[PDB]
């Protein structure tokens, strides 16, 4: 059903409310857009070299957990060529983290300070969500409570 | 160029291979140099240098620890390296004697006196 | 084997997570079904490209 | 032009010194590896991190001759 495959993959990206001209005009889109690239290196590897970039700034185990599942995928190929394509399009606690005060055998290491230096960015972050949406909550109503009288209003645009 | 795609032609040169046939190195390759890439101690050419010439001399090869310093000479001359502590801190652990104790000696500098 | 396929296809999702890729769990599985008839997966990465720009230009 | 043949001919002189240094340190490197390890030190890596990957490539190279 690869005429039909086509046909309901164009219908979860059309967002929910003509939606029945539209899908007629969006496979127009998907058709049009499919026969240009085909007018015109392992899989693994390209893993990798995103792996890197994972550990480069920071977050270690994540990247340490990426290589674990693709380890087990193999007991498809082209399946994962296609997610390293689209790796940049996506949209933008654990007590048992590095508390060296609890564990059974936990090894000497003396001060670190490179811990606590990042478990006070952790909460830097916080103090600076939490204002930039006082500053995103005061000015998408005050944009409007403060303009000439009818332009943000839609009932007054008819 | 990127590291990433830079460190696959290393292993590569090394192992003569493609990069579709050796891939488990170059996956062991990433473990180390990953979260191993900021440098970790303060960087001088001049503590590394007088390594080197301390190495050609302790191999009873005198007249080439004199050579060295006016091959150090030229590199600044050009001025196309940015990091020549770097290369000559790798060149030097690559290093084998064609024919002990090192905490008494001088070491670079461990850079957690800063605070990174 | 029907739950071989399920949990093939279960671990495969948190790999597109990790990934940062935009696919959620219903556009997945239209796509590991659709590669899995055998269409070359670099233009795959074009269409989908495109069906999320031409809908944004709704919106 | 002109600057970017200037710039040419000063980094053949660099990547030709270092082979010297090379040879009388005795590292088992040549010219086309060397220009890759060259390369990844100008970005800014851990020479004992990059070094103790050659050292275990070519230590693995041996088990499969």
């Amino acid at each position: 059903s690869i005429t039909q495959l086509f046909d309901d993959l164009c219908e979860a990206l059309l967002p929910a409310a003509n939606r029945k001209r539209a899908k007629r005009s969006l496979k127009k889109v998907a058709y049009n857009a499919l026969f240009t690239n085909l007018f015109q290196l392992p899989a693994r590897n390209k893993i990798l070299m995103l792996s890197f970039d994972l550990r480069v700034g920071g977050l270690g185990p994540k990247a340490d957990r990426l290589e674990e599942l693709v380890e087990e995928l193999e007991a498809v190929g082209s399946v994962l060529d296609l997610l390293v394509q689209l790796a940049g399009s996506g949209p933008p606690r654990d007590y048992f983290l590095n508390n060296k005060h609890v564990g059974r055998n936990v090894p000497y290491s003396g001060y670190d300070c490179d811990d606590l230096s990042v478990f006070e960015m952790d909460v830097q972050s916080l103090i600076s969500r939490e204002e930039c949406l006082c500053h995103s909550m005061i000015q998408e109503t005050l944009q409007v409570m403060e303009a000439a009288p009818g332009t943000g209003l839609p009932t007054v645009g008819l | 160029k990127s590291p990433n795609v830079l460190l696959q032609n290393l292993c590569c040169r090394i192992l003569g291979r493609s990069e579709a046939d050796v891939a488990q190195q170059f996956q062991y390759a990433v473990r180390v140099i990953g979260s191993n890439f900021a440098p970790t101690v303060e960087r001088d050419e001049f503590l590394v240098a007088e390594k080197i010439k301390k190495e050609l001399i302790r191999q009873r090869r005198e007249a080439d620890a004199a050579l060295f310093s006016e091959l150090h000479r030229k590199l600044h001359s050009q001025g196309v390296l940015k990091n020549k502590w770097s290369i000559l801190y790798l060149l030097l652990s690559l290093s084998e004697d064609p024919r002990s104790y090192a905490t008494l000696f001088a070491q670079a500098l461990p850079r957690d006196a800063h605070s990174t | 084997n029907l739950n071989a396929v399920r949990e093939t296809m279960d671990v495969l999702l948190e790999i597109s997570r990790i990934l940062n890729t935009g696919l959620d769990m219903e556009t997945l599985s239209i796509c590991v079904r659709l590669c899995e008839q055998g269409i070359n997966p670099e233009a795959l990465s074009s269409v989908i490209k495109e069906l999320r720009k031409a809908t944004e230009a709704l919106k």
